[PDB]
DNA sequence: AAGTATTGATATAAGTAATAGATAATG
DNA sequence: CATTATCTACCGCAATATCAATACTT
């Protein structure tokens, strides 16, 4: 029974900091019907949901109206947006909080010690049915936050100590094309490799139908996203956005060594693998030639490799006796002899 | 017979490093094959020899391929391969030099470049390739000059240099081999294996690839050793024979090594102007001053050298010696499930530990190198040829061992010539010892009393440097204080002080010579009396006064309960405030002053480690005090800044005929230039750099082209003109003082503001320096600079906007419309410039009839030069003539009054 | 017209969100 | 009008691989 805000109230807001929000209730209803979150959470009445960068709050209001959760929390730091949300959602069971989701200390303070929001830990076999995290990172200058959250998927530390929690992400289309890539595509990168290793993602919505060529044809015809137009997002100046669903999966490898080997191996992403190995360390070319019995893997560029081949190469890297230490891999700008 | 004996050694010490290195480790192979199979650092030299002997065939094969490919002359059908295409690019260059020399040059450069460029265990590949190419081209130049003298492009492009460097570095990488020992983690079995010594790789920093070369830990294990001096020999080192005096900019300094008078880093305009000045002959005084600076003899302090050697061989962490450590101490890794903030903190700690460890290793290696040079030059007399930088200040040609180094290098140096103390030598040695202990506000008698108070401590610290009270350690200049204590112990052993022959230079310095020049130029009584230009009873400390003012400001601001204010209310010090003020008067920024004050107060640790926040408010207080304290210097530097802006935002009228057409605004190529009172031309080198990805064998480096003509960095010109002018005046005064002292026969050497000589001749030197300051500053240098700029930049036009509604502006609009029909096309500011240029060319015609007709012609700028109020009145773009501002008014203060001052230099 | 080399543009990593202090450029 | 790096002077340091468009020769 929460009041859904309108386009006239959205237009009143002045600063958006590059964040763009979808405001069409019909499109939101279609998106929620496609998601069918009641299927995963058999009892969403007791479910508790947290929102990162809520903004307009249309999605929060529609979610609460449709599902009636137990305790709903919002974390917004933008000033004008905070006053808008606070003014609108007065006298309602929905909660509003003023904290910046960028700082890890904010999460630590919220969950660990102050304990306003207390999720429950589940096993790693199935998705946590009592914790849902929805975030909006549509801002153009904050892709590093998304990459850090994926690294947190890998490290099982930030918010995933509670188990496998589903993520709904409003986030730009360019990073979506990079992240949802497949082997051989020109947009393949460490974003895509990390996504493949640590989670499974399905595209749910898109802002411009022209951008669907960048994605994979089989993947898009499987997902069947809900295509809309640039009108339904209020700030039209920005680039088209996309909605993705992130589900953590089980992984069996050493994250640090896999990270090092992928990052150093895939720099020369369009070089045959029989040449790119010598940059892993001294004698790496000879060692990997000796330990790689397959002659079909020695002519595939790192862009064409998949997470399974990368894990296999990580295993060989660990079995290497003479491996360079991965901790001493950086450049120090503070140190400079600079003798006269 | 000392000169002839040292002459042979210098010719030996000037031997080609490539030839000696070829013979050196070739010899080391003979003992290895006789003694037995080992891997000691003599076998490191053996490994270098093996690398050379296996690399030479590859270079020979490459030369053969290039020679065979260049034989034909049809480029279309030749070199269809990409590799064979670049052979036409580089091959005609490699065939000049001996391949063996080339190989040894590559190996030596790669060894020298290690642990440089921010890489933990290697060097950036761009630096490596360009440095190898530069070394090869320098060897080529030396060989060419020598063979031309014997028999009785000119500048290598940086792209070709990088290509050659990359080719040779890769070809050495493919050859270098070293053996490493390790265990495998399947069975924990210790095994051995050989690996290539170098491995090219990439790294990241804030999202950017860095092509880095990596040197094996086994190699580093020996490259850290004290045999680094044997494996790699310096090219420039202190001389034993008298240097050739400065006459021609292309011939001087070293007997066999050519050097330029100026250290022109990356600009040819400074070189051209210096060459023009040298050809004209206006810098004979500069030549004389440099000869005087570089003709004095030095020798190593044997006793202090012995003490330093014992302390270094002990291995413990001394005052400035870092010590000896073999492996890093990294804290235990946190659990992988810990918070990302904790993980980031741990990674920051690891980076800090690696930084500290690398810096300590570098300090230890540099100190070992310095002590090796000192031991190799023990007892003998050593000479320091001196070069000059563009801004006019003097520097030696020995970067490793020189008196401009740290306290160790200064204390290890004394004058080879000795002079009797005389009536004032003991007094001035005592003054010098008092100076070395941080007390200066006290007069000369009080300094003598302070020195006389501690004879027992001097005797202890001299009879036994270590294993005692060690009073010399608690001195601001420990090693120099130790040498001074030695000499006072010697003189107090004698019953007659005035008969001792001494070698210790005495420090005489002028506190903030830049502030002295400010006060002198502005004629400010307040600044002069604060800086002790006016004679007084006791020295006055501008640093102490401004520090008291900052204490007052912090007392005022401490009412906010600030912890930093509470702590530093009684802890604001002369040193911190002096390091802030000396640069501030020079024109430092807020962040620069913050850096300096935080660096100076960080060892005190009275506040937290992150004292930047506190030092922000401290610097605010310092600036608040200085704004009220100094006004004449501020006005002078503002006039310099306004002149810099006007010169930078100006276009000459001889740029072209029509236009550059590169955008609306033609590029700015005007740099601030003037002439020092000794005739030397000073040119600001600041310009923009255009870096392009240059493909090489290893990778595509990211380098610029200094030979390309680029615009001028206006911000850098503004920031550089005032300090460059001030320090040029300071160095000119130093050069004149040195020339006069050398004429009088003294032993003179100096480090910028401070001047060095024996204690007996200090009074004569002081009189000479007062006289030379008076002689140099008798003229109004600010005014003379104004006429110099007026004469140099008379035919210049600015660029600026103007109001559309200005009555004169509509006249400019019509003249633009008038010019369009006269030219026949659309009018432009460039067309206006061309019309102004041709009008000045008309005035150049000696025909009087053409002059009056030329005067009859009207140009847009010609309208402005007739006008005299449009600039003050100030849309549309307009052309304004270059009108430099009026000089600030000069106060009344007699220059010569400082001749009676006593604490001008002390 | 069809190759083909040149020239330009873009992503990389993953807390410098580690300063209002003060400011001259930018589009 | 907010942004956007930017910060005394010197005295031997701050990026690279890939992909798309375009124009140039053949
Ligand atoms: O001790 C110094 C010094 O030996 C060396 N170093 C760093 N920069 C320069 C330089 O520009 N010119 C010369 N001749 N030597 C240089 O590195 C050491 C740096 O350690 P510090 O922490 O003591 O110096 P820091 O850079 O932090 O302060 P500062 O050099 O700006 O004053």
């Amino acid at each position: 029974s929460v009041p859904i805000p309108g386009i006239k109230d959205i237009s009143k807001l002045k600063f958006f900091y590059g964040f763009k929000y979808l405001w069409n209730p019909t499109v939101y209803n279609k998106i929620f019907d496609k998601l069918d979150l009641t299927k995963t959470y058999k009892h969403p009445e007791e479910l508790k949901v947290l929102d990162l960068y809520p903004g307009v709050g249309i999605q929060s209001a529609i979610f609460y109206n449709k599902y009636c959760p137990r305790q709903y929390s919002l974390l917004e730091k933008r000033s004008s947006l905070y006053k808008f949300l606070n003014a609108k959602f007065e006298g309602s069971p929905l909660q509003i909080l003023k904290r910046d989701p960028y700082d890890w200390s904010t999460y630590s303070n919220l969950i660990d010690e102050e304990r306003i929001f207390v999720p429950e830990v589940q096993s790693s076999d199935h998705i946590n049915d009592k914790f849902l995290t929805v975030a909006n990172v549509t801002g153009e200058g904050s892709e590093g936050l998304i990459m850090q959250w994926l690294s947190c998927i890998g490290n099982k530390n930030w918010l995933y100590r509670f188990g496998k929690v589903k993520m709904l992400l409003w986030m730009p289309s360019t990073t979506a094309r990079k992240l949802l890539a497949r082997p051989g595509m020109h947009s393949r990168s460490k974003c895509s490799v990390v996504r493949e290793a640590f989670t499974d993602t399905k595209l749910i919505a898109i802002s411009d139908a022209n951008e669907l060529k960048g994605f994979d044809s089989q993947c898009i015809e499987e997902w069947d996203p809900i295509l809309f137009s640039a009108a339904e997002i209020w700030p039209t100046k920005g680039k088209p956005i996309a909605l993705v669903e992130m589900d953590p999966i089980d992984f069996d490898f050493d994250v640090d060594n896999w990270d090092y080997v992928t990052r150093h191996l895939m720099i020369l992403k369009r070089t045959p693998l029989n040449t790119v190995m010598d940059s892993l360390g001294h004698g790496g070319q000879q060692y990997f030639n000796s330990r790689i019995t397959d002659k079909d893997l020695l002519k595939k560029c790192p862009i064409d490799l998949t997470n399974d081949e990368f894990i296999y190469l990580t295993k060989l890297f660990m079995e290497w006796p003479f491996k360079p230490d991965i901790l001493m891999d950086f450049v120090d700008m503070y140190q400079t002899e600079h003798s006269g | 017979a000392l000169n002839i004996f040292n002459q042979d050694r210098q010719k030996v010490l000037e031997n080609r490093a490539t030839e000696a290195a070829r013979e050196r480790w070739k010899h080391d192979f003979e003992e290895a094959k006789a003694r037995g199979d080992i891997s000691i650092e003599k076998n490191l030299n053996v490994k270098l020899w093996k690398w050379y002997n296996e690399m030479l065939p590859l270079v020979k094969e490459e030369i053969n391929h290039c020679r065979s490919l260049l034989s034909e002359k049809l480029s279309d059908k030749k070199g269809l391969n990409k590799v064979d295409t670049n052979r036409l690019g580089y091959g005609p260059y490699l065939t000049l030099i001996d391949p063996g020399k080339m190989c040894v040059i590559t190996i030596l450069e790669l060894l020298k470049l290690n642990s440089t460029g921010g890489v933990i265990e290697g060097m950036r590949t761009a630096r490596a390739v360009i440095s190898v190419g530069k070394a090869i081209e320098m060897e080529f130049r030396s060989e060419q000059v020598l063979k031309s003298e014997s028999q009785a492009k000119i500048l290598w492009p940086q792209s070709i240099r990088a290509r050659i460097g990359s080719v040779l570095i890769s070809m050495l990488i493919q050859v270098a081999k070293v053996s490493v020992q390790g265990v495998d983690p399947v069975t924990k079995a210790k095994v051995h294996g050989e690996a290539p010594a170098f491995a090219h790789g990439y790294q990241y920093h804030n999202g950017s690839k860095l092509g880095v070369l990596k040197i094996h830990k086994t190699l580093i294990r020996q490259l850290n050793g004290e045999r680094l001096i044997a494996s790699v020999q310096p090219q420039l080192l202190p001389m034993l024979v008298e240097p050739k005096p400065w006459v021609n900019w292309r011939s001087g300094g070293y007997h066999y090594t050519q050097s330029t008078l100026l250290r022109t880093k990356d600009s040819p305009e400074q070189v051209a102007y210096l060459k023009a000045a040298s050809d004209n002959g206006d810098i004979d005084r500069v030549y004389d001053g440099l000869n005087v600076l570089g003709r004095t003899p030095w020798t190593v302090n044997r006793k202090v050298f012995d003490v330093v050697s014992q302390v270094w061989n002990k291995g413990e962490g001394f005052l400035d010696i870092p010590g000896a450590q073999d492996e890093m101490v990294l804290p235990p890794a946190p659990p992988k499930n810990s918070d990302p903030s904790i993980l980031r903190a741990w990674k920051l700690q690891v980076k800090t530990i690696a930084n500290k460890f690398s810096s300590d290793r570098s300090n230890r290696c540099d100190t070992n190198y310095k002590l090796e040079i000192a031991r190799a030059f023990l007892g003998e007399k050593l000479y320091f040829p001196h070069n000059l930088d563009f801004r006019g200040r003097a520097y030696p040609l020995s970067p490793h061992f020189n008196h401009l180094g740290n306290d160790m290098s200064r204390g290890l140096l004394i004058f080879w010539h000795g002079k009797k103390l005389g009536p004032s030598g003991l007094k001035w040695l005592k003054i010098h010892l008092s100076n070395l202990f941080g007390f200066d506000k006290l007069p000369l008698k009080d300094r003598v009393a302070f020195t006389e108070s501690h004879l027992q401590d001097i005797k202890d610290s001299a009879e036994n440097p270590l294993t005692g009270d060690r009073w010399w350690t608690t001195a601001d200049k420990p090693w120099q204080a130790l040498a001074t204590c030695f000499e006072l112990n010697e003189v107090m052993k004698m019953d007659n002080p005035e008969e001792f022959i001494s070698h210790q230079p005495v420090h005489q310095d002028g506190t903030c010579n830049g502030l002295q020049h400010y006060a002198a130029l502005g004629g400010d009584v307040e600044g002069a009396t604060q800086v002790n230009l006016v004679p007084s009873d006791k020295p006055q400390d501008v640093y102490a006064h401004v520090a008291r003012l900052v204490q007052k400001r912090l007392e005022i601001a401490a009412e906010k309960g600030d912890e930093n204010a509470k702590i530093l209310k009684d802890k604001i010090t002369r040193k911190v405030v002096k390091q802030t003020v000396m640069t501030n008067v020079y024109g430092v920024t807020y962040v620069g002053a913050t850096f300096q004050i935080a660096k100076q107060l960080s060892p005190i640790f009275d506040d937290r480690k992150e004292s930047l926040d506190f030092s922000k408010y401290l610097t605010k207080h310092v600036f608040s005090a200085i704004r009220e304290l100094f006004h004449s210097a501020h006005l002078i530097q503002d006039w310099l800044g306004e002149s810099a802006k006007r010169i930078s935002k100006s276009i000459r009228l001889d740029v072209d005929e029509k236009s550059f057409k590169n955008g609306n605004k033609p590029d700015f190529m005007s740099s601030v230039i003037w002439t020092t009172p000794l005739g030397l031309p000073i040119v600001q080198p600041y310009r923009e750099e255009s870096k392009k990805q240059v493909e090489t064998n290893l990778q595509t480096v990211f380098i610029s082209d200094p030979f390309a003509v680029n615009p001028v960095n206006a911000r850098r010109q503004k920031a550089g003109l005032p300090p460059n002018f001030i320090h040029s005046l300071d160095a000119s005064h130093m050069l004149l003082s040195a020339a006069e002292c050398g004429k009088q026969g003294l032993d003179f050497a100096s480090v910028h503001d401070s001047y060095w000589t024996h204690a007996s001749d200090i009074d004569t030197m002081n009189v000479v320096l007062r006289e030379q300051f008076i002689k140099l500053h008798e003229v109004d240098l600010v005014l003379r600079l104004k006429e110099e700029f007026d004469q140099r930049y008379k035919n210049y036009v600015k660029i600026g906007k103007l109001k559309r509604s200005t009555d004169l502006a509509q006249k400019i609009i019509r003249i633009r419309k008038d010019l369009s029909r006269k030219l026949g096309r659309s009018t432009t500011l460039a067309d206006e410039i061309y019309f102004e240029k041709k009008r000045q060319e008309l005035l150049n015609s000696p025909l009087i009839e053409d002059r009056n007709v030329g005067e009859k012609m009207v140009t847009t700028v010609s309208l402005f030069e007739d006008i005299t109020d449009l600039d003050a009145l100030e849309g549309m773009s307009v052309l304004l003539p270059l009108r430099l501002p009026e000089i600030p008014p000069k106060g009344d203060f007699d220059v010569t009054v400082l001749r009676n001052s006593q604490y001008f230099f002390s």
